[PDB]
């Protein structure tokens, strides 16, 4: 019976971070952080800590918990309200080609190539999930917390009104907190390499 | 050195014997010393005559004995055991004795050198002052020092036949060089070593591998002519890896009564259809553009910089379609002629002794640039527009003489010179540039403006092209409807193959090439047939120069990289300043280029397996 620990870090997960979980997960996750911690008896403080720690290194598609509202990539344009900590799974820039983008993270030396004898701001694209719906999220204005290194599963508050259209967000710096984490699952598949050479063909992708 | 040692060391001279680089500028500058008072006689050699006429040299009366040879009088080469292929193992070449000796055809010049050195008690070397000119120098003083041994040795430096400079090139003679002409004799004994050594082993291999497709062929390979392909092939490989992207723009155009102004997406284009397509349709819903700033600022364009060989031979290509090799011809030709100053340098600065004023002035008789030449004397005077460069020997390219006599391409590379040289001692041209940012639905698009107020160098710089974008008036905080907003898709685009300009860009880049000899080996490198120009015209590599260099490169080491060679040329540098001995550099780049060579027999087959993707199957 770790209930009554559930619902005080529950009520910080929320108070703190707006993070919401499911109640068995809570409990399953309390339950092994005490046997983590066997030797001690934690305080509450650190209880909280440890719990969101483990959130954020949980895949949300796993946890089962909805978050974004019921249709909202049914509705062409609208505007939504209200505190969400969601999920990136991927990450890329499209104000720069992929393939420009993939020879500078390949490392290799593109110099001659742009020689002759003759004398634009970053617009992140992040796939956004709460675990059960899948939107986009677009770099309206320059957000500098984001950057395209960020690891697949990174967990990132989304607040505020944010306008949207055709399951793209359009946030503003005032709508984004980056929590961190990353998901294991996802550093794999989704890795900046890996996301670049799908977008120019590259094949076993 | 002084003029007492020199009038001391004339003392008792009656004739002396003076050799230059071709017959022509033997005659020339014969001509000028003499105010074509010059007697004409006969050497051995039909084409190079001898020139007699009276002369004062520092303070004694003599008698000018002016020939020429025919350029390099010695040619360099291995003994005669080695100089058979199936006479020693292409390895053993590294080391194998190498001599010098009188080609059959030169014979005639030898020996007129040796003839007229009985004769004379001193020898002057007028030839044309680079390392070359040096190194034919030194092959004059060991022939006339072969009959005379103690014979005195001055040489003349100049960078112009013209009448003040031949006569000062007499008042200055000086002691020849053997440092420059030593780092020929460098470069002349490791182009011959790399060259047999790699020749040798890849051509007597490639033609037993091969010999439907080879057959009888000579797969030669140069130091320099490898690193010029590698450029080639590195570029056509670019090219065929290259990946085109889609792309999306929000275009928004407005009409005015005598033009349309394109205003520019300041997001400039997406890489994502469904972010640009969000974007747009929130611009077509309230498209009412409202004008954000209008600014405006004076703009600048820059005046030619003082002309070397690269700029030339470039500049020649790119503006007159005259290819590198024909630009260097033609140039010699007008130097030779007294139309330009010396055409090989790397100096990009006039000389604070050189007067601008007067070779201005010269060029006030035309009927084309002759107003534009008087303009810039009636504005105060020339104001060169210098670079960072100075070989010490040489000024920038430069016309020395005016005339109208010209014709074909030797008129159209001297009005270039004559132009080029105008423009430079001109003004930059000045204008105004105008921008007005708009704002439609948040988004926001930049159009641009431009107002010659002074072409200065423009008119009589054709070559390059400066044009009014005259926009309407739009005021800050101005409302309108724009004509169009429209989502249009684009590609990104490939390099392009590489021009003559472009190649010799990557060579300066990467120092390769140096003391103008670029152009040489683009042609040998063309000659070959390892790369073929495309209509464009730009090079595009054949199957056999292809196949070599991305042989080599899958051997490991990165042969088709220019560093070796870089480094090759930059101790050839140091010879010259005395900072380096001949001995130490020889030693070295062979140890180097042998252990390269030894590698690349080991993976002979490497080289084979990469032809074999173009020729197929062969033992
Ligand atoms: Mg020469």
């Amino acid at each position: 019976n770790v209930t009554s620990i559930a619902l005080r870090a529950e009520t910080w997960l929320l108070a703190a971070w707006h993070v919401k979980v499911p109640p068995m997960w809570l409990e399953a996750c309390i339950n092994w952080i005490q046997e983590e911690n066997n030797n001690v008896n934690l305080s509450q403080a650190q209880m909280n800590k440890q719990v969101f720690e483990q959130w954020l290194l949980t895949d949300l598609r796993d946890l089962e918990h909805p978050l974004l509202p019921d249709g909202i990539l049914e509705i062409p344009k609208g505007e939504l309200n209200g505190f969400y900590a969601l999920q990136i799974n991927s990450l890329v820039d499209v104000s720069q080609p992929a393939y420009s983008q993939i020879q500078k993270l390949r490392g290799k030396n593109t110099t001659n190539d742009l020689v002759t004898a003759e004398a634009p701001s970053r617009m992140l694209m992040l796939q956004l999930t709460d675990g059960i719906v899948q939107i986009q999220g677009m770099e309206y204005q320059p957000i500098p917390i984001l950057h395209s290194d960020l690891p697949p599963g990174t967990k990132i508050l989304i607040y505020g009104n944010i306008s949207f259209r055709l399951g793209v967000l359009l946030l503003k710096p005032e709508n984004v907190k980056v929590l961190g984490g990353e998901v294991d699952a996802l550093l794999e598949e989704y890795a900046q390499e890996k996301v670049l050479a799908r977008l120019i063909g590259e094949p076993d992708l | 050195f002084s003029r007492a040692a020199m009038e001391m060391a004339l003392r008792g001279v009656r004739k002396v014997l003076c050799v230059a680089e071709k017959n022509d500028a033997a005659k020339g500058i014969a001509d000028l010393l003499s105010n074509g008072r010059m007697r004409r006689r006969e050497g051995l050699s039909k084409f190079n005559k001898i020139y007699e006429f009276d002369y004062h040299l520092y303070g004694q009366n003599v008698t000018m004995v002016m020939t020429s040879v025919s350029g390099h009088l010695l040619a360099h080469d291995f003994q005669m055991q080695f100089r058979k292929w199936q006479s020693c193992n292409p390895l053993v070449l590294f080391e194998a004795e190498i001599e010098k000796y009188c080609p059959e055809n030169f014979v005639d010049i030898k020996k007129t050198l040796e003839r007229e050195t009985r004769q004379c008690q001193a020898l002057v070397i007028w030839t044309d002052c680079d390392r070359e000119g040096e190194n034919i120098g030194f092959e004059i003083i060991h022939v006339c020092k072969a009959v005379k041994p103690n014979l005195q040795v001055l040489r003349a430096r100049f960078s112009e036949i013209t009448p003040h400079a031949v006569r000062t090139a007499c008042e200055n003679l000086t002691e020849p060089d053997q440092r420059v002409s030593d780092a020929v004799d460098v470069r002349q004994e490791l182009d011959l070593r790399i060259g047999a050594a790699f020749t040798r082993f890849q051509t007597l291999r490639l033609q037993r591998i091969f010999p439907e497709v080879l057959a009888e062929q000579l797969i030669s390979y140069g130091s320099c002519q490898f690193p010029t392909l590698g450029f080639v092939v590195e570029r056509f490989k670019a090219i065929q890896a290259f990946v085109p992207e889609i792309f999306h723009r929000i275009k928004v155009t407005h009409d005015h009564k005598d033009g349309i102004v394109e205003f520019n997406w300041k997001r400039h284009r997406l890489f994502n259809h469904t972010a640009c397509l969000v974007l747009y349709q929130l611009c077509v819903e309230d498209p009412m553009a409202t004008v954000v700033e209008v600014r405006s600022k004076p703009k600048s364009k820059w005046r030619p910089q003082a002309l070397d060989t690269v700029e030339l031979e470039k500049l020649a290509s790119r503006k007159l379609r005259i290819n590198a090799k024909e630009t260097m011809r033609i140039a010699e030709k007008l130097y030779t002629q007294g139309y330009i100053s010396y055409p090989r340098t790397e100096t990009n600065i006039f000389p604070r002794d050189l007067n601008l004023t007067v070779l201005v002035e010269q060029q006030t008789p035309d009927p084309r640039w002759g107003a534009f030449a008087q303009s810039i004397l009636e504005r105060g005077g020339p104001t060169p527009r210098n670079g960072n460069k100075s070989d010490q020997a040489h000024p920038p390219i430069h016309p020395t003489k005016y005339t109208n006599n010209l014709q074909g391409d030797e008129q159209r590379l001297y009005e270039f010179i004559v132009r080029h040289f105008l423009a430079c001692c001109s003004q930059d041209a000045q204008g105004q540039e105008t921008t007005v940012e708009i704002d439609i639905a948040q988004e926001r698009f930049v159009a641009h403006g431009l107002m010659i107020l002074a072409r200065n160098y423009l008119d009589v710089y054709p070559y390059d092209h400066w044009s009014d974008k005259i926009l309407p008036v739009y005021e800050q905080g101005s409302h309108f409807q724009p004509s169009t907003v429209e989502m249009v898709d684009g590609e990104t685009s490939p390099p392009k193959l590489l021009t003559e300009a472009d190649l010799i860009a990557l060579m300066e880049k990467h120092g390769i090439g140096t003391d103008a000899t670029h152009a040489e080996h683009i042609e040998t490198i063309k000659a070959r047939m390892y790369v073929g120009l495309t209509p464009d015209k730009r090079f595009l590599p054949g199957h056999l120069g292809m196949g070599l260099v991305e042989g080599y490169d899958s051997m490991g080491y990165e042969m088709s990289k220019p560093d070796l060679r870089a480094e090759l040329e930059a101790d050839l540098k140091l010879i010259c300043d005395g900072k380096k001995d001949k001995f130490v550099v020889l030693r070295q780049q062979v140890q180097k280029y042998k252990q390269v060579f030894i590698e690349a027999v080991a993976k002979a087959k490497k080289l084979d397996e990469a032809l074999a993707q173009y020729f197929g199957n062969g033992t």
